[PDB]
RNA sequence: GGAAUACUGCCAGCUGGGACUGAGGACUGCGACGUAAGUCAAGGAUGCUGGCAUAAUGGUUAUAUGCCGCCCGUCUUGAAA
RNA sequence: AAGCUCGUAUCAGUUUUAUGAAUGUAAGAAUGAAGAGCUUUUAGUGGGCCAUUUUUGGUAAGC
RNA sequence: GCCCUGAAAAUGGAUGGCGCUCAAGCGUGUUACCUAUACUCUACCGUCAGGGUUGAUAUGAUGCCCUGACGAGUAGGCAGG
C-alpha cells in the first residue's frame, strides 16, 4: 500500500517545481 | 425530604487552553441543561463552589470546599467560565462543581 | 384543505376560516401536547406547590381502585 | 442525569458512536456499552474486511508477539476505535477507559435495567437510505471471533425472558391507564389539568 | 447572500463631447461597492475603457416585483473555467429575481467549480407559459396535483441520550 | 482631637461619592413571598415586609408558620416568587437598623413576634394551601433547570 | 450654527436626488473630499516603498 | 387607491445582567442642577455590615494531575550538524 | 562621544505637476518630522544561503 | 465537475492518530465561537523627553514633584550598583 502524508521535501520539493513552471511559462 | 439542593450540578470540565498552553485560571464548567450562551446568561455571577471530602479534619469536619464566580461564557454549547480563589485542581478535570443560586438578579 | 394553486392571503384566509382548522387544531392531541408544554413552563412556584398537593391527593384515590 | 448511562451499539456506527461515547468519559461520564456484535459501521463488508486485515498484517517485526495486538472480539474492535480519541497513557486517559465498559451480548447486570441510544449515531438517521452498511457481526467472525453463536443462542435467550416480562408489565399499566381513567375526570383531576398535569 | 444593481456609467464628458452614451447593466452583487467592482470589469470586456476614465452616473437598488409568487427562471450564463470560457443557460423555478441568481450560483460552485469572480450573468428572464420550459427537473413540478412525501425524517435532538429510539415516519 | 498628630499622615483629597438610596428590584413589592438562599434558613419561604435602612429587608415567616423570627436579611440572597400577600394590615414602623444591636433571647423581642403573627396570620388563611406552602422547603428538583424556571 | 449646517446639508442632497427622479434627470453625488485609513497588517514583512 | 412592514442608517433614546479596576491623597480647575441657599454621577471609591487570639490567615517541603520544557560550553560552516 | 552654529523651513526608500530621450531637473505641490548640518576622534565589522523580480545562455530535463 | 484506470515492489505504516460516507470528504455561502508576548484600556517598573519648585518647601534642589512617549538584541559602546 501507498502513503497519503507528504514528506516535507516533498511538500516543499513541489513548490520548487511549481516555481519552474511559472519561469517556463513567461519564455 | 428528599431534596435539599439549592444549587445546579456542572462538571469541571478543564483550564481554559489553546492547543498547547493552559491558563490554569480559567475553568471551564458545564452546566446541567444549558444549551446555549442564551441560557448561560443567567448563571453569570452566580457563586460556584467545589467540594470534596480530605484526609485530616479542620474544624470539626472532613469536609473542605473552594469557592468562585461564573464568569462568562464560552462557545455555543453553554460550557461557561469561571474563576476560584485558589484554582481548582486539574486532578479534578471532569468532576462535579456546585452551582449556586445567589446572587439572585432574580 | 381545499385550497387552489399559488393563491392569495385573502383567499387563503377564506378557505381556512371554510374548513376552521383552529378547532380541528387545537382538538388533537398533538396541539393539546403543544399547549401542556407551555402552560406547564409558565407555572409559579407556588402553583407547583399546589400540584404536589393535588398529586398527593390524587394518588391516595387511584392506589385505592387497585389491589381489589 | 443518571450515574450510569448504559448504552447500546445495536445500529450504531462504530465510530461516532464512539466519539460521544468517548467526550463522555472524558468529562467523568461512566458509560457501559452493549450488544457490541450488532454495532454497525459505513460501507460494504469487504471492505471493513480490509480496512481491517491490513491492519492486521502490521504486527511486529523481530518479534510478532510483542505487537500491535489484533483483537477479534467485537466488544474491543470497538473499544480499540475509542481508546483512539483519549489521550490513552496518561492519568487522565487511564482515567476513562477505566470508567469504560464494552460487553458482546447483555448480561446482568444490565439486562434488567433500561438502556438507549445515541441519536447522533444510529445507521438510520445518518447514512443516505439505503446505502452500504456494515454490522461488525460477520465482521468479527470473519477474522476470528469464535462464539457469534454462542452470544446469538444465548440471546434468544434474554430476548425471550423478556418480552415475557413485558407482557406482565403491559397487562399491569393497561390496569392503570384504566384505573386513572376512571377515577380521572373527577374535581381533583380537573383542576390539575388547569395548571396541566 | 444577494442583491440587484441598476447601474450607469458615461466616460466623463470631454471637450465638444458632451452627454455620452450611458451604460445600464443589472448587477447582482452583495453590496453596492462590490457592485461598482463589478461594473468597470464588465464595462472593460465590452469595450475599452478604465475605471478612472469613467463615471458612476447612478446606481440605484431594484426590488423584485411580486415576492409571494412563484415563477420560472431561464438564465443565460458565460462563465470562465479551466478551459475557455463558455455560453450557458439553465432554468430556475423560484420566487425572486435575486433568489434565483443566488441558487445558480451555488449550483454553479457544485458542478462546475467556478466562483463569483468567473461568472458574467447575462440575462435572466421569467418564462411565462409552460411548454417554453426546456429543462425536466423543472418541468417536474409543472404537474396538475403535485402530492409527494418527504420520507426519512431526520428530527434533529439537542440531547445526547435518547431514551425512545427514533422511529422516522411523517 | 485635642491631640496634634504625632506622625505626619497626609489628609485624603475631598471624596466625592454621596450614598444614594438603593433602588430594589421590580418583583420587591412589600408583602412578597420569598425563597432565602443563604443562611440558617437557607431554603424556606419568607415574607417581605419592609425595606431598610441599611440597604436590606426585614422579613419573618412568619415564626408561627416555619419558624423564621423578625429577620434582616439581604437583597440578593433570596428569590422573589409572584405570590403576594396583604401587608397593609401590619405595623411595621417599629423595626428600623437600631432594633437589631446586641451590644437567653430578649422577652421584648418575641412580643413583637406575635403582634406582627397574628396580624399576619388571618391574611394568609385567605388564600387556599398558602399556610401549608409556606411551612414546606424549596429545593430543586431533578430536570427543574432554573434558567427554564419561572417564580 | 453647525447642527443647522449639516442637517440642511443632508436635506438638500434628499431633496436634489428626489429632484433629478421627478425631471427625470440625473443628480450627480458630490465627490467624496475625505477618508479615513486604519491600518490593516503588522509591522513585519512590509516591503520598503 | 391607501397604509404598513422588513432592510439600511441615526439618536448628545430609555431600561437591565456579568466580569476587571479604584491609580491618586487638604483646597484651587472645567461644569451641571437650584430663584437662592447650596447640592452633584464635575481634576481617579466611598458608605454599611460580618468573620478572629487554642485565631484569621500565610508559608515551607514532599509528591500528585494538566500543559509546556532536545545537554551545558566551545569552535567551524549559510544555519541543523 | 565632545565642541560650534542652529531649531529650523533642515529634509524624506513617498505621491503629484512641470520639463527631455521604467527613467533625469524644479515647485508660491501634498503629507510627515522641531532630532539638522559642520568640526574632532573611536570601538566592532570584509559570513553566505533562500525567496522575489527583470533577464542572458540553455536540452530529455534540471537549471 | 466528481469517481475508477491513468504501474511500484520489497523489516509492519500512517489525511498526525482514531476514525469519517444526506461526512468529520469536495465546491460554495451565511452566521456563531476558540486563541498569541498582536491591538485597546488601567496599574506598576525603568529609561528618555518636556517642565515646576527660594524673601525656601510639614524629607538630602546631587531633594520633592507634574506631563507624555517608549521598552527584542550578538560584536561593541555607555552608565548605575
Amino acid at each position: 500500500r501507498q502513503s497519503r502524508r507528504t514528506s516535507t521535501k516533498l511538500k516543499e520539493g513541489i513548490k520548487k517545481k511549481a516555481s519552474a513552471h511559472r519561469k517556463k511559462e513567461k519564455k | 425530604a428528599e431534596s435539599h439542593r439549592l444549587y445546579v450540578k456542572g462538571k469541571h470540565l478543564s483550564y481554559q487552553r489553546s492547543k498547547r498552553v493552559n491558563n490554569p485560571n480559567v475553568s471551564l464548567i458545564k452546566i446541567e441543561g444549558v444549551a446555549t450562551p442564551q441560557d448561560a446568561q443567567f448563571y453569570l455571577g452566580k457563586r460556584i463552589a467545589y467540594v470534596y471530602r480530605a484526609s485530616k479534619e479542620v474544624r470539626g469536619s472532613k469536609i473542605r470546599v473552594m469557592w468562585g464566580k461564573v464568569t462568562r461564557t464560552h462557545g455555543n454549547s453553554g460550557v461557561v467560565r469561571a474563576t476560584f480563589r485558589n484554582n481548582l485542581p486539574a486532578k479534578t478535570f471532569g468532576a462535579s462543581v456546585r452551582i449556586f443560586l445567589y446572587p439572585s438578579n432574580i | 384543505f381545499a385550497l387552489p394553486r399559488g393563491a392569495r392571503t385573502a383567499t387563503v384566509s377564506k378557505k381556512w376560516a371554510a374548513a376552521a382548522v383552529c378547532e380541528k387544531w387545537a382538538a388533537s392531541s398533538w396541539a393539546k401536547k403543544i399547549a401542556q408544554r407551555e402552560r406547564r413552563a409558565a407555572l409559579t412556584d407556588f402553583e407547583r406547590f399546589q400540584v404536589m398537593v393535588l398529586r398527593k391527593q390524587k394518588r391516595y384515590t387511584v392506589k385505592k381502585a387497585l389491589a381489589k | 442525569v443518571e450515574p450510569v448511562v448504559v448504552i447500546d451499539g445495536k445500529g450504531h456506527l462504530v465510530g461516532r458512536l464512539a466519539s460521544v461515547v468517548a467526550k463522555q468519559l472524558l468529562n467523568g461520564q461512566k458509560i457501559v456499552v452493549v450488544r457490541a456484535e450488532e454495532l454497525n459501521i459505513s460501507g460494504e463488508f469487504f471492505r471493513n474486511k480490509l480496512k481491517y486485515h491490513d491492519f492486521l498484517r502490521k504486527a511486529t517485526a523481530f518479534n510478532k508477539t510483542r505487537g500491535p495486538f489484533h483483537f477479534r472480539a467485537p466488544s474491543r474492535i470497538f473499544y480499540k476505535a475509542l481508546r483512539g480519541m483519549v489521550s490513552h497513557k496518561t492519568a487522565r486517559g487511564k482515567a476513562a477507559l477505566e470508567r469504560l465498559k464494552v460487553f458482546e451480548g447483555i448480561p446482568p447486570p444490565y439486562d434488567k435495567k433500561k438502556r438507549v441510544v445515541v441519536p447522533q449515531a444510529l445507521r438510520v438517521l445518518r447514512l443516505k437510505p439505503g446505502r452500504k452498511y456494515t454490522t461488525l457481526g460477520k465482521l468479527s467472525t470473519s477474522v476470528g471471533w469464535k462464539y457469534e453463536d454462542v452470544v446469538a443462542k444465548l440471546e434468544a435467550k434474554r430476548k425471550v425472558s423478556s418480552a415475557e416480562y413485558y407482557a406482565k408489565k403491559r397487562a399491569f399499566t393497561k390496569k392503570v391507564a384504566s384505573a386513572n381513567a376512571t377515577a380521572a375526570e373527577s374535581d381533583v383531576a380537573k383542576q390539575l389539568a388547569a395548571l396541566g398535569y | 447572500h444577494f442583491k440587484e444593481y441598476q447601474v450607469i456609467g458615461r466616460r466623463l464628458p470631454t471637450e465638444s463631447v458632451p452627454e455620452p452614451k450611458l451604460f445600464r447593466m443589472r448587477i447582482f452583487a452583495s453590496n453596492e461597492v462590490i457592485a461598482k467592482s463589478r461594473y468597470w470589469y464588465f464595462l472593460q470586456k465590452l469595450h475599452k475603457v478604465k475605471k478612472a476614465s469613467g463615471e458612476i452616473v447612478s446606481i440605484n437598488q431594484i426590488n423584485e416585483a411580486h415576492p409571494t409568487k412563484v415563477k420560472n427562471f431561464g438564465v443565460w450564463v458565460r462563465y470562465d473555467s479551466r478551459s475557455g470560457t463558455h455560453n450557458m443557460y439553465k432554468e430556475i423555478r423560484d420566487v425572486s429575481r435575486v433568489a434565483a441568481v443566488e441558487t445558480l450560483y451555488q449550483d454553479m460552485a457544485a458542478r462546475h467549480r467556478a466562483r463569483f469572480r468567473s461568472i458574467h450573468i447575462l440575462k435572466v428572464a421569467e418564462i411565462e407559459k409552460t411548454a417554453d420550459v426546456k429543462r425536466q427537473y423543472v418541468k417536474q413540478f409543472l404537474t396538475k396535483d403535485l402530492k409527494f412525501p418527504l420520507p426519512h425524517r431526520v428530527q434533529k435532538s439537542t440531547k445526547t441520550f435518547s431514551y425512545k429510539r427514533p422511529s422516522t415516519f411523517y | 482631637p485635642k491631640w496634634y498628630p504625632s506622625e505626619d499622615v497626609a489628609a485624603l483629597k475631598k471624596t466625592r461619592k454621596a450614598a444614594r438610596p438603593q433602588k430594589l428590584r421590580a418583583s420587591l413589592v412589600p408583602g412578597t413571598v420569598l425563597i432565602l438562599l443563604a443562611g440558617r434558613f437557607r431554603g424556606k419561604r419568607v415574607v417581605y415586609l419592609k425595606h431598610l435602612e441599611d440597604n436590606t429587608l426585614l422579613i419573618s415567616g412568619p415564626f408561627k408558620v416555619n419558624g423564621v423570627p423578625l429577620r434582616r436579611v439581604n437583597a440578593r440572597y433570596v428569590i422573589a416568587t409572584s405570590t403576594k400577600v396583604s401587608v397593609e394590615g401590619v405595623n411595621v414602623e417599629k423595626f428600623n437598623v437600631e432594633y437589631f444591636a446586641k451590644e437567653e433571647i430578649k422577652a421584648e423581642r418575641v412580643e413583637d413576634q406575635k403582634v406582627v403573627d397574628k396580624a399576619l396570620i388571618a391574611e394568609i388563611k385567605k388564600t387556599p394551601l398558602l399556610k401549608q406552602y409556606l411551612s414546606a422547603s424549596f429545593s430543586l428538583k431533578n430536570g427543574d433547570k432554573p434558567h427554564m424556571l419561572k417564580f | 450654527a453647525y447642527q443647522k449646517e449639516y442637517e440642511t446639508a443632508e436635506r438638500n442632497i434628499i431633496q436634489a436626488k428626489r429632484d433629478a427622479k421627478a425631471a427625470g434627470s440625473y443628480y450627480v453625488e458630490a465627490q467624496h473630499k475625505l477618508v479615513f485609513v486604519v491600518r490593516i497588517k503588522g509591522i513585519n514583512k512590509i516591503p520598503p516603498k
